[PDB]
């Protein structure tokens, strides 16, 4: 090696890739770009979705209606000739929601009287939060223990009456319901996540406050995945009563931003709701992205003149800040979405700052809009309204109109001409420019933000296609009969209006992004009509060419092996044939029958080709086969019982000798002629003491179904002595269900489909991922759930007779557990479902507690609730408790 | 990003011939200049050669017990480094490695093992004993290859278990032992795949 | 141009507390250029040997900040932070005046500290075997000689634990016996002997 | 017109009669004396202070959480000083009913 | 006055309650506030 | 951290000697290899010389034009550098700065001006025979700072620099000069 003249260029190179490696970390945490996922929105009028919201923007309409009345509001004594009247308001209208008196408490885990406390802002957020995971295509079950900060803006107001005076019904729960700190802990603690929550109040910014801090979490590395919005919703007239003293309210309750007639901001509410990870984290996983978020800033107008009164030199500031961060120059961004409250004051200072900022250096005149003029001014649902609005123009490639925008305000200057009003939609294509635009919010405190939205990368371009001819399953499930119901009906209808579609690529969107409910219907399409037909008759409510089934608490499966039966065995075609695994599955073992016997895979289908010595080693073979094939798919068994012969197979399955090894053993003679239960001694029994000297059904089913495992997979060609199994799991403890692996005439994949199917059904947990390990489909937009509402609204002895003594007993039990939880309908509560998602706490167990043991005169531990988890149990101990 | 992967190794009798392959990708090739080291199966690591680049052009230099012995070649279309084997020798079987740079040794590969001897796939014996207590013994001689495996009650007890690593006899086999522990019905039961044996054994005090 | 590591070989390390290994070398590098032609190299358990350092202390990227360098040119000496898991293996000091490189070097073992824990001793009459266990720290003399062929095997550091056991055989082949084991430890008194 | 952020921890409570039933001195000040987001304007706009003015409300621990979003903010560098605290007051006795 | 190294916030999860406290994750909370202010649980004399 | 503060300079007749001395501060001054550069008036930049490290001896390279004119000595007690003018003729004349690095430019400290020949004051609207070296004007007393157009001066045959001003308006000016040395105020006024 030449001294001085090598050796210096390696410790060079060396040199150079650690700098390289140094500036792209620290260019990779201080600015790297945050990408957007998911959508929801909740807005006056019509507004239940992103796509209506945008079918509105388009059509350019307002959803400005009048007071409501559902809230009990007085609506009589609100105004007067005078206006200085104590108690008169001013506005005579606004965009209000129509859905805050409703609510479904059932489908999350909380009594009535406890939901009768809930204040409508985080009662809405619970139904945001969901949504908007389901829409991303994240099934809300998977995020368990994971980082997943959260993050909401809202306002405190007031809901129900004051503490001190307390209620009847509603007294231990008035706090966690109307306080503002627990709008994000309901969130963690329903979806249990673990990430950071908080909440912030910053005025009419706080949307944007809580997205700005979401954003600084992700960069940090803190968390991987956040979740940002903000929602307003007032039940009471009290703050329009306190606005109208100043008189800042339009009498009508429009906005007209930059327009000569300005009067007031008036009032609405409403809710938003983003999801954000990063770019990097985002392409790996393959998540959806819609677009991208660059750079936030946050200042304070400090000492301005007054409290209310804005400052113009805050905003520039923070404006150049903004774009500095970033690092994008000004005259980059087509439109600017404003503040627009439309109030005498405030547009001429925000009009100056922003020709200050922008329209001194531009080339291209400036579009300019805003969105308060269709719905009005939304308090701290603003901000994000705006973003949405813009990502959803800006994907659409169509910029939206303004209302009562045709008289431009005098006191703003508009001779330089770099700002042009959004008079008219204004086309927005794609280009080599990237698009960008920018958005702002004040609000009274002094606080002010704002942001910068890039368009998504155009790399998702480049997806390949290719056709099949195996079918998948088709499923779905909901809460209850009519939430069925409601979601097959919603699914039908939204496949009418989209036609064209692919059965594959609906079979995995629904197969992955929706919760394992416990109210399960399956079945296996043949044509875009056919399968609507069935999705008809399933909204009707009569299950035909489907399987439907209700189970909870039920995920574990048992394969049991019976002797003879399926001796026609013509599933030879296929299978090894045709399916991976089988095929894989059957060499082995056939090589294993090599030594004695010869018959390897091929001489199986040559003996078909259309004596139990041969007949045995491919039944052993078809076992093993279907087997593997069935722990391949996901499936696995609890447990494992044979016959007379099906103990080998039993062994096979358990690890008691190897794969092919046990065949050519315990079959060394050739034809004579996992914990699991032995049949032959009626106990559980481990792989290693079978051996060669090893070589009462009602008591073993009994015995297992005793030990928790309540279904059967019978693997075979043919279901064989089923019957038997079912009536003596009817005769024993809860039904049994069993489920035949194939049907003997019936070779074709869609046998094997709708078994999967029927396993489904049966609430065998089976991995999807295997089953679409590779078919050429993608994601496609589905409906959300159809949640059930109803209008929430709070206002400002005998001796041992006979067991009819214990369905007495019964009864009287459910009717104290429908008093305590405050369920007005005191007919019916769910039998086999346990206390803790009936929202059954300690201050209800106490009072149950006591209940029952006034009403019956006996002691009664204060954990029992633990210990009898149901409402049978409970009832089974304390009728055992007599004498 | 740089991946280096190796191929070409196994078992190959005294005097025959080899080549190993080793395989960049990731940078550009041409610069950097490759090195081959080798570590003995139970001793530290010895340079072994180190080819230059065509950009100084140059060639190796190899050192003693391998000049003379086998050479080197390197390619350029697909960045793929060979090392020669002529007349392989007993003392060389060892793991052999192929790592970047000549004289920092960056990034390296993942190893081969390359053995050499002369034999075949034998059946082990047992010899076991308790003599009175306690770490009961059933040793393992005169097996080949390496790959073996052992149990005790049929791979019941596994609490304390201290099966030793093998070692060379100077037969060219090899011998085992497995001692657990018994301060007192117990058997030893041993596998050996390669020549498919099942041996399980009873031993008493 | 001969340099040994002359740092404790064994070095006993626990987690939390640092450490440090000597370097010590022959007349110094300090080549015209201003550096010093040190470089330092670890080798896991099994797996391959990576770098650390090389001239100086310039660690290069994907070693955890926990490792640091330092040192004049006859007195180089790496610095550990607080010490973790793992970390256990052999570490390498490299010089580079002199390009043809033959061996790296003994270099110094680390592993976990343990207390002075007595071995046991035991024997197998009959091609005979002597073996011990847990007799932390390493270490154990084995002369039969009722010598001058022998044959044995140590196992790893007892993870459990971190106490050795040894085995040790003697080299016999058939009936040719017509008639001693002991082993000392540092953390024993005078070795005890069984001898069939 | 230096930056300097403010942080403060509350959790709101109820000081005088409803918003509906406005009495003769104080009408129009009713919300603005109340509500939590004012607490740091106040202090932002009586000092002159150009910084982010947060007030966040995390229960027991808004004062640590607060501190931690304070510490977070200058060790990025977007404002040169900080103030952390918090403050509890009970008016009325329906807090401990 | 002093010095502050660094801290942590998390949340409690999915627990038996609303009110009910987690055990586990005040574990992780401390562990993740000590491996970020760069410490070992050795350089800690007194907790508040 | 790093700065070499050079200074030493001033005024020379033609044929003389003198010296400049830059100041090493913070770094290891041993290892890094000095250097200076030349910048004339109203051109662009030249080499002078560099020295060599010690690692490397003491070799110093005066490029051409020089030979032995001026030489450069290192010092390693207090690290300064000197460079030894003699001899200097005319238009040796310039800004010269002293850099580190003998290849690659580093940090390249700050540069000093010197001057050559022989004159003597004068006294000055051209406002023209002049040698301080700066002159100032205070257009109107002081009063008009509009359409000012102070131009920089210009060598002539025998140095004696002149300048000039002017204002323009399409419809009372005193111009006026200032000599630091002199203090030669002669204001007047002007009708074309």
């Amino acid at each position: 090696a030449s001294t001085d003249s090598e050796k210096v260029a390696e410790y060079l190179r060396r040199a150079t890739l650690d700098l390289r490696a140094a500036r792209q970390r620290i260019r990779e945490l201080e600015g790297e770009p945050v990408a957007v996922v998911a959508m929801a929105c909740r807005l006056p009028g019509g507004v239940s979705t992103p796509e209506e919201f945008w079918e509105l923007l388009s059509e350019g309409r307002d959803a400005v209606a009048g007071l409501p009345t559902d809230r009990g509001w007085d609506l009589d004594s609100l105004f007067h000739p005078d206006p200085t009247r104590s108690g008169t308001a001013h506005q005579r209208g606004g965009g209000f929601l129509t859905e805050a008196t409703a609510f479904d408490p059932a489908f999350f885990g909380m009594s009535p009287r406890e939901a009768l406390a809930v204040d409508p802002q985080q009662r809405l957020m619970l139904e945001l939060s969901w949504e908007v995971l389901e829409r991303a295509g994240i099934p809300p079950t998977s995020l368990q223990a994971s980082p997943t900060g959260v993050f909401v803006g809202l306002i405190p107001q007031e809901y129900g009456p004051r503490l001190a005076e307390g209620g009847e019904g509603v007294e231990g729960y008035l706090m966690t319901g109307t306080t503002t700190s627990v709008a994000s802990g309901r969130i963690a603690y329903t979806l249990g996540l673990e990430g950071p929550a908080i909440s912030v109040d910053t005025a009419c910014s706080s949307s944007l406050v809580a997205v700005h801090l979401a954003c600084q979490s992700l960069r940090r590395g803190e968390s991987s995945l956040a979740m940002a919005g903000g929602v307003t919703v007032m039940p009471t007239p009290g703050m329009l009563v306190d606005f109208s003293r100043m008189n800042s309210l339009a009498p009508d309750g429009r906005c007209k931003a930059f327009s000569a007639g300005a009067n007031g901001f008036g009032m609405a509410e409403g809710a938003g709701m983003l999801l954000l990870e990063r770019l990097s984290d985002a392409r790996r996983n393959g998540h959806p992205v819609l677009a991208v978020l660059r750079g936030t800033a946050v200042n304070s107008d400090g000492a301005s003149n007054g409290l209310s009164a804005p400052n113009g030199r805050a905003q520039v500031r923070v404006i150049q800040q903004a774009l500095a961060e970033s690092g994008l120059g000004p005259a980059d961004i087509d439109a600017v979405e404003a503040h627009g409250t439309g109030t005498r004051l405030g547009d001429p200072i925000e009009a100056r700052a922003l020709f200050e900022a922008y329209g001194r250096d531009r080339e291209q005149p400036l579009h300019l809009g805003s969105v308060k003029s269709n719905l009005g001014h939304t308090q701290a649902a603003a901000g994000v309204a705006g973003v949405i609005k813009m990502v959803l123009a800006m994907r659409a490639g169509t910029l939206p109109r303004t209302l009562h925008a045709s008289e431009r305000s005098k006191e703003i200057d508009w001779s330089s001409g770099a700002i042009s009003l959004l008079d008219e939609p204004e086309p927005w294509p794609a280009g080599a420019r990237p698009r960008r635009a920018g958005v702002s919010s004040f609000g009274i405190s002094g606080t002010n933000a704002h942001a910068i939205i890039e368009e998504a990368p155009q790399v998702v371009e480049g997806e390949r296609v290719e056709a099949g001819d195996v079918v998948a399953p088709w499923v779905l499930s909901a809460s209850s009969a009519e939430g069925l119901r409601a979601q097959a009906a919603r699914l039908a209808a939204h496949l009418r209006e989209h036609p064209g579609q692919d059965p594959r690529d609906i079979a995995y969107s629904l197969a992955t992004g929706r919760a394992a409910l416990p109210h399960r219907a399956a079945f296996a399409p043949v044509d875009e009509s056919a399968a609507l037909r069935v999705l008809d008759g399933l909204a009707t409510g009569n299950a035909d060419g489907a399987a439907v089934g209700t189970s909870r608490a039920q995920q574990r499966a048992v394969f049991v092996f019976p002797g003879q039966g399926w001796q026609w065995a013509g599933m030879a075609v296929d299978l090894l044939d045709t399916s991976p695994v089988f095929a894989a599955a059957l060499r082995e073992c056939a090589d294993a029958l090599e030594p004695h016997l010869d018959f390897e895979v091929i001489p199986f289908l040559r003996a078909e080709a259309a004596r139990v010595d041969v007949v045995q080693p491919v039944m052993f073979a078809v076992m093993v086969s279907l087997a593997s094939m069935w722990r391949a798919h996901g499936v696995e068994p609890a447990a494992v019982i044979g016959h007379s012969q099906g103990e080998i197979a039993a062994a096979c399955v358990a690890g008691a000798l190897s794969l092919d090894d046990a065949a050519r053993v315990v079959a060394l003679r050739s034809r004579v002629i996992v914990p699991f239960f032995s049949t032959v001694t009626g106990r559980w029994t481990q792989p290693d003491e079978l051996d060669a000297g090893y070589w009462r059904f009602a008591d073993a089913v009994r015995a297992l179904a005793e030990q928790g495992y309540r279904t059967f997979l019978e693997v075979s060609a043919h279901p064989i002595l089923t019957a038997a199994i079912e009536e003596i799991g009817d005769g024993s403890g809860a039904d049994l269900s069993a489920i035949h692996s194939l049907r003997r005439g019936d070779g074709s994949l869609a046998d094997f489909g709708e078994a999967l199917s029927r396993a489904f059904a049966a609430g065998v947990a089976v991995d999807w991922e295997s089953v679409h390990l590779g078919t050429g489909a993608r994601r496609v937009p589905l409906p959300t759930y159809p949640f059930q509402r109803e209008r929430v609204w709070l206002e400002p002895l005998a001796s041992l007779p006979a067991p009819e003594r214990e369905k007495a007993l019964f009864e009287l039990v459910r009717s104290h557990a429908a008093a305590v939880l405050g369920h007005a309908s005191a007919e019916r509560v769910p039998a086999d479902q346990a206390f803790a998602e009936l929202g059954v706490d300690s201050l209800s167990a106490l009072e149950l507690r006591n209940r029952l043991g006034a009403a019956t005169g006996v002691r009664l531990p204060t954990t029992t609730v633990f210990d009898h988890p149901d409402v049978r149990t409970l009832a089974a101990h304390l009728t055992s408790e007599l004498g | 990003e740089v991946q280096l992967v190796q191929s070409g190794g196994g078992l190959v009798q005294p005097g025959r011939s080899l080549r190993l392959s080793c395989t960049a990708s990731g940078f550009t090739f041409g610069d950097y200049a490759m090195s081959w080291v080798r570590q003995a199966p139970g001793k530290g690591l010895e340079w072994v050669g180190f080819i230059r680049s065509k950009a100084y052009g140059g060639t190796t230099e190899y050192a003693a017990s391998v000049k003379g012995r086998f050479t080197i070649s390197r390619d350029d279309s697909k960045s793929i480094a060979y090392l020669q084997m002529n007349s392989l020798k007993t003392e060389d079987t060892a793991v052999y490695y192929c790592t970047r740079g000549g004289t920092l040794f960056d990034y390296w590969g993942q190893g081969t093992l390359v053995t050499v001897s002369s034999a075949s796939t034998k059946g082990p014996s047992v010899f076991p004993l308790a003599p009175s207590s306690a770490a009961l013994g059933c040793l393992v001689k005169d097996y080949f290859p390496e790959p073996v495996t052992v149990s005790w009650n049929s791979g019941a007890l596994t609490s304390g278990v201290h099966t030793f690593p093998a070692v060379l006899q100077s037969s060219g086999l090899y011998s085992l032992s497995s001692v657990v522990t018994v301060p007192s019905t117990y058997i030893c039961n041993v596998n050996h795949k390669p020549s498919n044996t099942k041996v399980d054994k009873k031993v008493e005090p | 141009d001969v340099v040994m590591t002359q740092s404790p070989l064994s070095l006993p390390v626990t987690p939390g507390e640092p450490a440090s290994i000597s370097c010590r070398s022959s007349q110094s590098l300090l080549h015209s250029n201003g550096y010093n032609y040190l470089d330092w190299y670890l080798q896991k358990p099994g797996q391959s040997p990576q770098l650390l350092i090389y001239l100086g202390s310039n660690r290069a990227s994907g070693v955890p900040d926990r490792f640091s360098g330092s040192g004049s040119g006859t007195d180089f000496t790496l610095k550990i932070s607080r010490v973790e898991a793992e970390d256990v293996g052999v570490y390498y000091c490299m010089q580079s005046l002199q390009t043809p490189r033959l061996t790296f070097g003994p270099g110094t073992k680390v592993d976990i500290k343990r207390t002075v824990a007595a071995p046991s001793v035991f024997i197998f009459p009959p091609s005979v075997v002597c073996l011990l266990n847990n007799f932390y720290p390493r270490g154990a003399k084995v002369q039969w000689k009722v010598s001058g062929n022998s044959q044995e095997s140590v196992t790893e550091q007892d993870s459990k634990d971190s106490t050795y056991s040894l085995s040790s055989t003697l080299t016999l082949s058939k009936a040719d016996y017509e008639k001693a084991c002991e082993v000392t430890h540092q953390g024993l008194s005078s070795p005890v002997t069984k001898s069939f």
